[PDB]
């Protein structure tokens, strides 16, 4: 058959991956412009929410050295890849579960509906990427939304999942938090209640 | 016009078939017996025709869909796929690249053919198209299938697709046959049999290519196809 | 010594060749724009010929499932390369004979003179290249006219074959199909008056 | 009534494919986690139905006819043949063999296949022969093609005909997969390398059978099956 | 040591299995003589019964596209091999699990006893085999009855399984299925109350 | 009569000698120019002359007594046996083997072999057998002598026995010729050479069998003759 | 793919052919029963016919060392397959040419019709085999008569041979030699009129 070039394999991205991607979250000093949680100034357009969540292990335990990245729509569906500290919206965000806060924090608009590759509407969802010293190649997961449930039931990705106790782990539950909408997402890796994960 | 700038490679005629071939009993009868007289090349060999402003159909490589009487065709759906280069490695743009085959039971679309495998009325097995920028080719058919012949008693050819490749001049032009990755059939056959060296064979079997692959719709094959050499004349006529 | 890519390999054509190059010589419907036998429409400048033969195996029996593809000078001596439907005339052809058409035939106009690469002009003459069942690598061949034998006996191609007998199997007879100017061409593959054969 | 008078070699279970196999995802959930708990042969595990009696259709082996609505089935019309025996080369007769399979283009006929490429009119895919005196069988089909599958993002299975063997008993039993000659997306297959030994995926390939062929008609494929050692109890109960 | 030919390899029996051993099943028209649950005929001596049961995976979810074939001996604790579809009982059978029908029926006679190799009485059982996708090679197990305590107690195959605890999968619990007598025997694959599989 | 049951696989004809061997010298005007004819089997080619009501004389098959003048042959007393099986190992019964050779100096009892070796007064050089039920044929003769022959200026055959056997149909048919073990006149000869591949020409020589031998009295050679394989027909015309 | 003993290879019958199979042609005393040329006895049933030929080479000069086996079907078109001396007549029959009679001779009848494996009917035709020195492996044809024009048009296998003047090869010319119907079948090897061997 024919062979193409390997590509460089993957290797955990370390205990101490946030003195490299984390740099406030390890308490070192930062640079003029980081990339982090905070995707939505307060004055972009769109519902404004606020995310959050606790990653556990295979026994229950928190895993508080974790490293998530995020990548979503606008308001309007819309995926803005010219990153710029400048924007009112950026689809590109960067979070952690330090020793001193071991919930992740999220700042940004709801996503809008994109289509798949057969014009078929998905359901608002938040691309994730879970990175972490365990973690030989980092696992891609969806955040999707309860009070949703109408498009969540007809979402083309949401259907190729064939239990549906299984695609509960991907709804992420509605909370606030200090007058501000807020959804929570928690990430079991590993047993009773695991988060389905992707490969692409 | 054309113009007489260019000189090309002279062919390897122990590399391509020999006229004369017994096993492929059609060739005993229509080979020469005289030798082939040599010449120079001039403006009428080393020029030919470009197929650039030929009106092309938008399914005329898509084999899927170019007959189509109401449906899709009985088969493995595969992509046929592969680079167009010269003996220099030069790629060769907006080329003529034609094909024809059977479907998948082994039974084409002409009079003559006889065999008892039934035709596929969505499936007429003749395709055409134009090579790009990079000198990259792609057609969209079902694998074929391979079919007996009145040569040896128990003779069959391989899985096959014939190809016919314009080039840059009528000293280019090359009609061949692609041969399917593994194919049990392929040592057995007295048209491949033809060529003498076995690492010519080797460049007749197209390669499954899985990267080209359409996830849960068609499979690939790669199939590079190389021209006779282009170079500039120089020193000529002192 | 300095070794190129090789050159991909040659294979017959096969018996149904007019499936792929000979639509409706194959009895199948053709597509909207078809290379044929019509080089030249009828108010193309220059002397309008029909060009006729049939071709021989080794038994002196027909080859019904011949091939043929043609390349020529226009009447000015001047090759035209950008094929177009459109045009009055177009260098490039293609012609066959069937079981029901055991002759081939060519509607063309009588070519002018070009020169080889020393500046030596040569005969009028029509590139053939000849395709079928049972044929490995396809011939080459070309053909010239017996009323042109002044620039026949100069030309610098057909003085390259030896013997002076074999020289007369490239020059087509003049005769005339339904009182219009026309040319004979016979190929005899193998055997007794065999067709001269190049190779470039 | 059956007797207790035959014993089966013990299975190589590190031959045979393992329970757990990752890379074939749903093998995952349904593999057991702890073991397989060993027992003696008795009169329940040492005997097994016999099918001679079984009210055969004159078409059942012939998957070219058995369907019929009309017409033939489009396809590379071939031969499955094969001789069963046991693991000291006796043949076992009068034995039931049943076969499975998909179309020219790899579509299934079961509502849950929801595959793109169309079923075929003609040919409905399943097969049954009972074993001959001497342990022959045979079966008259089309050779599948592959088809995609929810497994990785990108796995296509290879070409196969589904096999189900009964022998002299329950303990003989078994189910296989036939896999043809040459076929590139073998070594690729994550049901195919469930199977840990490389010498143990070749007992699966059927082998092309130029021999068993019908000149001009249709090829053949060879497929011997190999079951459980059967011989006779001895110095049992003192 | 001395080698036999190997034994060709166990291949899944794959999620289509019902178009080959399940025709009725698999929605497609049936032959003449099909192998299926009806193992005894409403005139057939002994105990008449109903089995029922589901598969289950390492989940805790319903397997739909499970197979099953099962030996049993008759009332007066014979096996008749001799398989007719005209015989009164057959000690062969095969069910399944549809998408349809999430659970397997089996039709037919509480079997009598028979002895071991060493004439050690067992129990009253059903032979069972288990073929489904995502089983490489099929599982092998026992159904017993639990109104037959004081036999089962004694069986040399039953107690041949360490813990008391994993005996107690193999019994299938009695209930009434439209005023019927009928034995619910459910399967677990995997996890826990994992049902023991034989191996011989 | 006869009926038309049987198949046979088709001849290897690469395996075989071809027709046109220059070297050997006769071949060029005896060998045809065109190809042969593929015709399929019917009942004229698959049946064929049974001899088993031919009356064999008791010495038939023992050159040693079969033409007496008066006394025994000078020359090494051999024994030539072996068995006549097809392709697929079955053996070939009832059958008949017919041989013909020169006499321990090279010399054949024929009027146009002006060679200058003696006749042998007691030596015909001729035999007929009929195999057993098992294949078995076996000879009784004196081994053969080199002689020369007009084809090059130093030609040598080498020592031989030419055989004929029927087999089962005139398709199996076949005449061939026996070399013995370690002669250096094997690799010289234009007719041994006449066949291109050395694995066939092993397959023409004859083996020293000390086994077969009689002690005190004669030698013993193996020789086994491997037919066309034979099968039933299966799903002919439909 | 699958491979088989290979068949013993075949070798010239070489020039002194007649000493073992034409003990009477070859001048040498004969035993009480050979296998010659005398298939039909003067009381056999159908038309009784004489046939000779001869056998030329590519140089058009004969072949006096030549072998030829016949096998044919009675006047009923049946295959008498048990030779014996005593019967009527025998399918199967031998002649040579000589030195002495560059000509051979063949006493047998006239076959019947039969028909090929697809039930369709051949034209009455006698199976040859051919044997010389110069032959490696023995050439196979077919005769046929010039008065059964009907039936010779419409064989299938006479139809096979793609050349109408081709078949002309495989018939023999009627004639009389002394009052007697006889069929002259003369064989070309190589050249000029080149008779058709087949292959099966
Ligand atoms: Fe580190
Ligand atoms: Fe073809
Ligand atoms: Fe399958
Ligand atoms: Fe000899």
């Amino acid at each position: 058959p024919i062979e193409l070039l390997p590509e460089t394999p993957s290797q955990t991205a370390g205990p101490y991956v946030h003195i490299g991607l984390a740099l406030e979250a390890a308490g070192n000093p930062t640079r003029d412009q980081e990339i982090w949680n905070r995707l939505a100034k307060p004055d972009a357009p769109g519902e404004h929410i606020l995310l959050l969540g606790q990653v556990y292990d295979g026994n229950g335990h928190l895993v508080r050295d974790s490293f998530l990245e995020v990548w979503q729509a606008d308001a309007n569906g819309e995926y803005q890849d010219a990153y710029n500290l400048e924007n009112a919206f950026n689809s590109f965000g960067r979070t952690a579960t330090t020793f001193d806060a071991g919930e992740w924090t999220l700042h940004t608009v709801k996503p809008g509906v994109v289509n798949n590759a057969a014009g078929v509407p998905m359901a608002p969802h938040i691309n994730i990427s879970l990175f972490a010293r365990g973690i030989n190649i980092h696992l891609h997961t969806r955040l999707y939304f309860d009070d949703e449930a109408q498009a969540n039931a007809k979402c083309p990705v949401l259907n190729l999942i064939e239990q549906p106790q299984r695609r509960e782990t991907l709804i992420a539950k509605r909370c606030e938090v200090d007058g501000k909408t807020a959804y929570r997402f928690d990430i079991r890796i590993q047993g009773e209640g695991e988060t389905v994960f992707f490969d692409f | 016009p054309a113009q007489d700038n260019s000189r090309f490679v002279i062919r390897d005629r122990n590399w391509h078939p020999k006229a004369l071939t017994p096993d492929y009993k059609t060739s005993i009868a229509r080979s020469p017996r005289q030798a082939l007289v040599s010449i120079p090349q001039s403006i009428s060999e080393t020029t030919g025709p470009n197929f650039s402003h030929l009106g092309f159909g938008a399914h005329d490589h898509d084999l899927l869909l170019n007959f189509n009487n109401g449906g899709l065709p009985i088969g493995e759906r595969i992509i046929v796929a592969g680079r167009v280069v010269d003996q220099y490695g030069k790629p060769v743009p907006n080329t003529l690249v034609e094909m024809w085959q059977a479907n998948a039971g082994g039974r084409e679309r002409h009079k003559n053919d006889r065999y008892l495998a039934p035709l596929d009325p969505n499936f007429g097995g003749v395709g055409r198209c134009l090579t790009d920028s990079d000198g990259y080719y792609s057609f969209r058919t079902i694998k074929p299938g391979p079919y007996p012949w009145r040569n040896g008693p128990n003779d069959w050819r391989p899985a096959h697709i014939h190809f016919g490749i314009s080039g840059p001049s009528i000293a280019t032009k090359l009609i061949t046959q692609l041969y399917f990755e593994g194919d049990p059939l392929i040592p057995m056959c007295p048209i491949v049999k033809s060529i003498a060296n076995p690492e010519a064979v080797q460049q007749l079997i197209a390669k499954l290519d899985m990267n080209n692959a359409n996830p849960m719709d068609c499979l690939a094959y790669r199939f590079d196809i190389v021209l006779r050499g282009q170079r500039k004349t120089h020193f000529e006529n002192c």
